[PDB]
């Protein structure tokens, strides 16, 4: 067998080109690799530690907007919700 | 003669499909010539029927001409038998189509006029719908398949096999036979003979495997096809009446001229 | 757009056809309608594509090896053939075969006369072309003149598309071996398109299509038509077609 | 016709060269049989059969792609009056104005060639050499396509002073007179400069301004119109559009030259 | 006027789209119009776009998003691959009816992949072709998956895989097989699902 | 988000990283030494490696990026600077 | 003349459909753009099926003659 990284699995029902059978395709795939990214207000999840534990680190540090990819407003609301959750004995 | 038809008679037209000269040249002159050449080919032209001549002499380089001329006569006879003429204006009164006819869009996927069920052929209608999706699809495929033939040939509605499993449309060129069992595997047998000659004096594996498996049927070896209808794509039938630009007009007249009674009368029962 | 070429003396051609071969309504069927029909179809099949910039000879050479472009090839072939034929039966643009043409006949057809080769061409067209096709007298790279009969719209230039054998009916082992050799030679080419070199060029071309003889001769009698064609060739053109 | 070719013997086949000549004979006579091609664009014909300025339509300028201007994000707003609108993220050049300016510039070229002045065709983009050379050769003009040496006009003594010069008559016939060193050393300034890519040729435009040489240029959506005497609004990025406009100007110059020779032969 | 001609011009005929030119997800159908040039125009870098395409591009096909950009380049890829898939499908002969008798954006029938009608037989010098044989490539150990003619299809065996499969392993794709394309439908996403059988 | 830069004096990578292809000889040597560690010294189970090693190191024991050039060549074209 | 879809000098593509649709609208043979567009679509399918059958039959006939 060979390492799965070095191989490319062409999905089912998809068209392909001969290029797809090449290291170029895998390399191009590597280089070019939710609830809050929506109309939902993150400040309504302040009592739901499971949901907003996805937007923190293993130690609990809120993730930068560069990571979360949220809008500025939803980043601010999410940070407020996480801090409030930390204060009220959850989180 | 054994070739003579009933609804076709010298000195008369086929109603809206052919004119007097058109039918004279499409049917009578052509049958006369083919007979006059098949008699040269063999003396069995009267001793035996056409299909017996086609099948017995099949796959014969030496007896090629018998097969060619018998096949052409049989195909032409079938095609002109299936027709009855239509009510559309006679082809000789109508003006001949010019180059502009090439720019007209066909309406085979919008309109349909002459159907099996209209004349009382419910079984043929149902079989065609089961085999070709719809009657409009069948008409489109038939007319396009015949119109696509550049030179001499026929388009055959054919029931695969007395029982039929499914209907199909097939094309034969230059007196080809709609029947498949007689001539199936011929090139493979010739390849085996050629290879044996070489032995006396793997690509073989791939080529012969592909040949045999392509010709291999579904749970059988020989796949037979039973003609139901025939359309003549030869220039010899439509040039005189419709001109260079009028093959499609001729095919539309043919569709309006089909007698579905005979076609249903030819159906191999059912499986 | 591909347009039908203007012929020399078109008015006389429309008034009295070609003397000794075609009537006015026969030449109109074979050229002024068939060539127009073919050029319109080629235009519709190649417009908006690269092939629209190429002459039919170049189109048929480009598309000869591509199976899916066969229809275009057919059109591009027939058009080309139909002008090779018309050109060498037109009254003018008393012509006689050149010394070089007859010399090459004697060096190719077993030292036979031109009339004997004409009869051989009649026979070849009569037998090996059932239905539509073309009759050619062609020159190979070996300076050898031989008779070639194509079915439908085969070309004389490119041997894998000669279409000289009717595979609808039975064939002799000689023909099958010829096809096998040609297939092997095609496979022998290194070019990715899979094309081969073929320097065969047509010297004489006769249109065996129903558009040429049917109106003026009938369902039979194509042998009479071919005889009239070969007895009344424009030998200025045919002599110019042979390399000096 | 074809010297130093040894034919083959009738017994033996054609040779490679004989095959070449044979297929040439075929190509000139029968290869073009079957149909004549009409209403199809051939790139070379813009250079060898450019139209006259009076026969140019908006449609032929548009088919050449002259109307396709730069991206709207690279707009130089001083070109506002030349623009027809924006479409698909680029500015469209008003081809009525392009046609008017092109006719004016073509008439300037024709007038300068008719007066026996020197015409210079400057274009330094990749595939512009063929059109520039042909424009120069049919106008009896001059061209540069490799690189514009800065100072070619304002420092002509240090750059162009060494290259040779020639006395010619009214019919442009070399007289073969011997020139003095003083005459050879003089500046020979163009009477007209036409630049196909003025954005990448600011040095030439500024030198023409200082050296007081009228100039023509193809002005795209990002180019400064006021830097040239006779602008032509149009696409300077497409070789087809550039060659169309250049061929028009070259034909106008050719007509001016033909008129000059005609009166000098009467 | 100039505006009417622009509306009818060939650039205007290409529908606006800004889908990524380097998509790495799943490809079910073409996303970009293929632009072609003749050899004569390619020799002069002419493609009917605003700007001359760089001479590095030797291919005669490309796809593009923007005629011009703030970066002073045209956003294009010199690829016309999706035409060869379509033609290869046309070579297979397997067919896939809404082509017969406010706006709906859903794909209609086949989205132009094939216009062949269902019931027709392929005559051959041997005889009527009973079934369609096509070369292909088994992809991975799994109904297996096969790369056939630019499409990924489902392989079903007569009885079981041969020894070559597990002998080669993940290099099974290196060797060419023969397949019978049983059928070919298309799903709502626009993806063709061919079912084949190894031979 | 797009972070456009101001007009730069240059566009240059300080230490461009390159494709250092590993020497085949060292890989073969590592595999052979692993084989000797596992299957014993002078084991017959990887004599092939020894052979291959001998074949590859026989004559010789051991058997640049262009980003800055293109960046300098293209910076003025792509930087999106406003017109003068 | 966009009374028909096929034009000499043009390919058959989406622009044929759309130009026919615009023609049908400006002649008021249809009032709604949707119906004119659908009519043009069905004519386009009619022509495409003919073209594809022509190609397939041409290849088949070519193989049958060697
Ligand atoms: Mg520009």
């Amino acid at each position: 067998k060979i390492d799965q990284s070095l191989s490319k699995k062409l999905p089912k029902g998809t068209i392909y080109d001969p290029f797809d059978f090449s290291m170029g395709r895998i390399h191009l795939d590597r280089k070019y690799q939710d609830i809050m990214k929506s109309g939902a207000n993150p400040l309504e999840f302040y009592a739901r530690p499971r949901i907003l534990s996805r937007y923190v680190t293993s130690t609990g540090r809120i993730q930068h907007r560069d990571i979360t990819g949220l809008s500025a407003k939803n980043q601010r609301r999410l940070s407020k919700a996480i801090r409030r959750c930390q204060a009220i004995g959850l989180m | 003669t054994r070739y003579a038809l009933e609804h076709l008679k010298e000195g008369a037209p086929l109603k809206g499909l052919f004119s007097i000269e058109g039918l004279q040249k499409a049917w009578f002159d052509r049958v006369k010539y083919l007979d006059a050449k098949l008699n040269d080919c063999t003396n069995e032209a009267q001793q035996k029927p056409l299909e017996t001549l086609i099948h017995e002499n099949s796959k014969s380089a030496s007896k090629k001409h018998i097969v060619n001329y018998a096949s052409s006569l049989y195909n032409l006879k079938f095609s002109m038998s299936s027709l009855q003429g239509c009510i559309r204006t006679p082809p000789e009164e109508c003006p001949r189509l010019g180059p502009e006819a090439l720019l007209q869009t066909p309406d085979f996927n919008r309109t349909i006029s002459n159907e099996p069920l209209t004349t009382g052929n419910e079984r043929l209608q149902a079989a065609l719908i089961s085999s070709f999706g719809s009657l409009m699809e069948f008409r489109t495929l038939l007319i396009n398949s015949n119109l696509a033939i550049s030179g001499d040939g026929f388009t055959w509605l054919v029931a695969r096999r007395i029982e039929y499993d499914k209907l199909f449309i097939l094309n034969t060129y230059n007196a080809g036979t709609p029947f498949n069992f007689s001539t199936s595997g011929v090139m493979n047998e010739l390849n085996n003979q050629y290879t044996n000659m070489e032995k006396q004096r793997a690509k073989q594996a791939k080529t012969k495997f592909i040949y045999e498996t392509q010709q291999k049927g579904f749970s059988g070896k020989e796949v037979s096809y039973i003609p139901l209808l025939a359309i003549d794509a030869s220039p010899k039938t439509w040039l005189t009446d419709y001109g260079v630009f009028g093959k499609r007009e001729y095919l539309e007249r043919v569709w309006d001229s089909i007698e579905w009674k005979i076609v249903e009368s030819r159906l191999p029962q059912r499986t | 757009i591909h347009v039908v070429p203007k012929l020399p003396n078109s008015k006389a051609l429309l008034q009295n056809g070609v003397p000794n071969i075609l009537s006015s309504s026969g030449f109109k069927t074979v050229w002024f309608d068939y060539q127009r029909y073919l050029c319109d179809k080629l235009t519709l099949a190649t417009a908006g594509q690269s092939l629209e910039s190429y002459y039919p000879f170049h189109i048929l050479l480009k598309t000869a090896g591509n199976p899916l472009q066969s229809n275009i090839f057919n059109l591009a072939s027939s058009i080309h053939n139909n002008h090779l034929f018309v050109e060498n039966i037109l009254p003018s643009a008393k012509t006689e075969p050149s010394r070089l043409f007859l010399s090459k006949i004697k060096d190719s057809f077993n030292g036979s006369d031109w009339e004997v080769v004409k009869e051989e061409m009649i026979y070849r067209a009569e037998n090996e072309v059932l239905g539509q096709g073309w009759l050619f007298l062609v020159e190979n790279n070996e300076k050898k003149l031989f008779i070639l009969t194509s079915n439908n719209n085969g070309t004389p230039y490119y041997f894998p598309r000669n279409q000289s054998f009717d595979l609808n009916s039975a064939i002799s082992i000689d023909e099958f071996a010829t096809l096998k050799q040609m297939k092997e030679l095609i496979g022998k080419s290194t070019k990715l398109n899979g094309k081969v070199q073929d320097w065969t060029m047509p010297i004489i071309c006769v249109n065996l299509w129903d558009h040429a003889y049917l109106h003026d001769y009938g369902v039979g009698n194509r042998s009479k038509y071919v005889k009239n064609v070969l007895d009344n060739l424009n030998w200025s053109v045919v002599n110019n077609r042979i390399f000096s | 016709p074809y010297p130093n070719l040894i034919p083959s013997a009738n017994d033996k086949p054609y040779s490679s060269q004989e095959l070449f000549l044979r297929q040439l004979n075929h190509s000139m006579r029968t290869a073009k049989l079957g149909a004549t091609i009409s209403k199809v664009y051939y790139p070379h014909k813009d250079i060898f059969y450019p139209p006259l300025p009076e026969n140019i339509t908006v449609e032929s300028l548009m088919s050449a792609g002259v109307h396709l201007g730069q991206s709207t994000s690279l707009w130089r707003s001083s070109t506002q009056s030349y623009i027809y609108g924006e479409y698909k993220g680029i500015h469209i050049i008003d081809l009525n104005q392009t046609l008017s300016y092109l006719k004016r510039a073509a008439k300037v070229v024709e007038g300068v060639s008719e007066s026996g002045g020197i015409i210079l065709f400057l274009g330094t983009r990749q595939g512009q050499k063929r059109g520039l050379e042909e424009a120069a050769k049919k106008t009896h003009g001059y061209y540069v396509s490799t690189r514009w040496i800065p100072g070619t006009l304002t420092n002509s003594t240090e750059i162009s002073g060494i290259w040779e010069k020639q006395e010619i008559d009214s019919n442009d016939n070399p007289t073969e007179r011997a020139l003095s060193p003083n005459e050879t050393s003089k500046q020979v300034k163009p009477d007209l400069l036409v630049v196909l890519n003025p954005t990448e040729n600011r040095n030439a435009l500024l030198e023409a301004i200082k050296s007081r040489v009228p100039t023509i240029a193809i002005i795209d959506t990002d180019s400064e119109p006021s830097l040239v005497t006779y602008p032509i609004p149009g696409n300077d990025d497409s070789l087809r559009s550039v060659n169309f406009l250049l061929g028009v100007l070259a034909r106008a110059g050719q007509r001016g030259l033909q008129n000059r020779l005609a009166r000098n032969n009467e | 006027t100039l505006a009417e001609l622009l509306g009818r011009s060939r650039i205007a005929q290409v529908a606006n789209n800004h889908k990524p030119l380097t998509y790495t997800g799943k490809k079910f159908h073409p996303t970009h119009q293929i632009i072609e040039t003749k050899p004569s125009t390619l020799y002069r870098q002419e493609w009917g776009l605003k700007s001359a395409i760089p001479s590095k591009i030797k291919s005669r096909y490309l796809v593009y998003n923007d005629l011009d950009t703030l970066e002073r380049i045209t956003t294009f890829e010199p690829r016309g691959g999706t035409q060869w898939n379509r033609l290869r499908f046309q070579e297979m002969g397997v067919p896939i009816n809404p082509f017969f008798k406010k706006f709906n954006t859903e794909i209609i029938g086949t989205g132009g992949l094939s216009y062949s009608l269902p019931g027709k037989l392929k005559n051959s010098p041997n005889g009527v072709i009973q079934r369609t044989v096509v070369p292909g490539r088994i992809l991975n150990v799994v109904k297996w998956l096969a790369a056939i003619g630019g499409f990924v299809a489902d392989v079903v065996f007569f009885q079981s895989p041969p020894s070559s499969f597990n002998s080669m392993g993940d290099f099974i794709r290196m060797k060419t097989f023969l397949f019978e394309i049983l059928e070919a439908s298309m799903e709502k996403n626009g993806s063709v699902s061919m079912h084949a059988r190894l031979l | 988000p797009v972070y456009r830069l101001p007009p730069l004096p240059r566009l240059k990578v300080k230490k461009p990283i390159i494709r250092q292809e590993a020497n085949k000889c060292l890989v073969l040597m590592s595999n052979l030494l692993q084989c000797w560690s596992s299957y014993g010294h002078m084991s017959p189970k990887c004599a092939g490696l020894v052979t291959e090693l001998k074949s590859c190191t026989s004559e010789s024991a051991l058997g640049k990026s262009n980003i800055n050039y293109h960046a300098a060549r293209l910076y003025d074209r792509i930087n999106g600077k406003p017109h003068d | 003349d966009w009374s028909h879809m096929l034009q000499i000098g043009r390919p058959l593509d989406g622009e044929s459909v759309i130009q026919r649709t615009m023609y049908l609208i400006k002649t008021k043979q249809y009032g709604d753009m949707v119906e004119a567009y659908d009519h043009a679509r069905y004519e386009f399918y009619a022509l495409r099926m003919q073209e594809e059958t022509e190609q397939q039959v041409a290849l088949e006939e070519a193989e049958m003659f060697g």
